């Protein structure tokens, strides 16, 4: 009996792992723990549709990360800050500030989790910060810390 | 008449003035009355050498001065501290008001290594606060 696996596969085979399972056992265990479903020509086409949309989405996303990477690499975030000791800052500029100045000045709302800053910026000057927009899309954000007051 | 002591030091940004410094037999230590710029009054354990008249502040922008309370990450290596917080915003649970002030030895990533007066060494989260000074 052909079956559409809903869960127990390589994690969640819900994508559409269609395998011919033993009838009965299928409807006695798999079908019992919601693991699989009847490979009816409806729930087969209906599966195809979901896989087709998941594939479209994944592509929109990638395409978006890519356009977004282009917008970012033309910018320059400007974060002014109180410094003294040879350019050295009083506090530290971190991912939230950078994320905020980016929204405020460039109209971009980016999750601070994507701003791959390691150690918090603690000095006046320019810093190129990497931004992980997607598994295979990283952009360089130029950050500029200027002395205020 | 055992007084209420502020071991939380969460009035960040608001300046206070050491109003007085008196002994607390229930704490075998000295405590200071702090009048804040917003009208609130609060008692704190008075670090060594704190005097009536000096200003007090807490938070990331606080000045590194005895009696001031800031997250460990905002404190200079080598400074002595007390009333050390183990959990951000849970108040100090270490060296509250008796003993010997620990000391910041190094800062690493999201941690601040501190050596307690007992030679003991601990790596507390920089988010945790501590008061500058000797208890």
């Amino acid at each position: 009996m052909k079956v559409i696996f809903l869960k127990d596969v390589k994690g969640k085979g819900k994508k559409g792992e269609i395998k011919n399972v033993a009838d009965g056992y299928a409807n006695n265990f798999l079908f019992k723990q919601g693991l699989a479903i009847e490979a009816t020509p409806a729930n087969l086409k209906a599966l195809e549709a979901q896989k087709q949309k998941e594939q479209r989405q994944a592509a929109e996303e990638l395409a978006n990360a890519k356009k977004l990477k282009e917008q970012l690499e033309k910018l320059t975030v400007t974060i002014p800050a109180k410094a003294g000791e040879g350019g050295r800052l009083f506090g530290s500029i971190t991912s939230k500030q950078i994320a905020e100045s980016l929204q405020a000045q460039h109209g971009l709302k980016l999750d601070k989790r994507k701003i791959e800053l390691a150690d918090a910026i603690r000095a006046l000057g320019y810093t190129n910060v990497p931004v992980k927009l997607h598994p295979e899309v990283t952009a360089t954000l130029k950050v500029h810390v200027t002395e205020q007051k | 008449q055992y007084r209420i002591i502020d071991f939380k030091r969460d009035k960040d940004g608001i300046p206070g003035r050491v109003a007085t410094i008196e002994y607390d037999p229930n704490r075998s230590a000295n405590i200071a009355l702090i009048n804040y710029a917003d009208g609130e009054k609060r008692y704190i354990i008075a670090p060594k050498n704190l005097k009536v008249g000096m200003e007090i502040m807490s938070g990331p922008d606080a000045d590194i001065k005895i009696g001031n309370a800031l997250p460990l990450e905002n404190i200079p290596v080598g400074t002595l501290v007390h009333n050390i917080e183990l959990k951000p915003g849970r108040g100090g649970q270490l060296v509250r008001a008796a003993g010997t002030s620990a000391q910041v030895l190094g800062k690493e990533g999201k941690y601040v290594i501190v050596r307690l007066a007992s030679g003991e060494v601990r790596m507390i989260l920089g988010k945790c606060r501590a008061t500058v000074g000797e208890v």
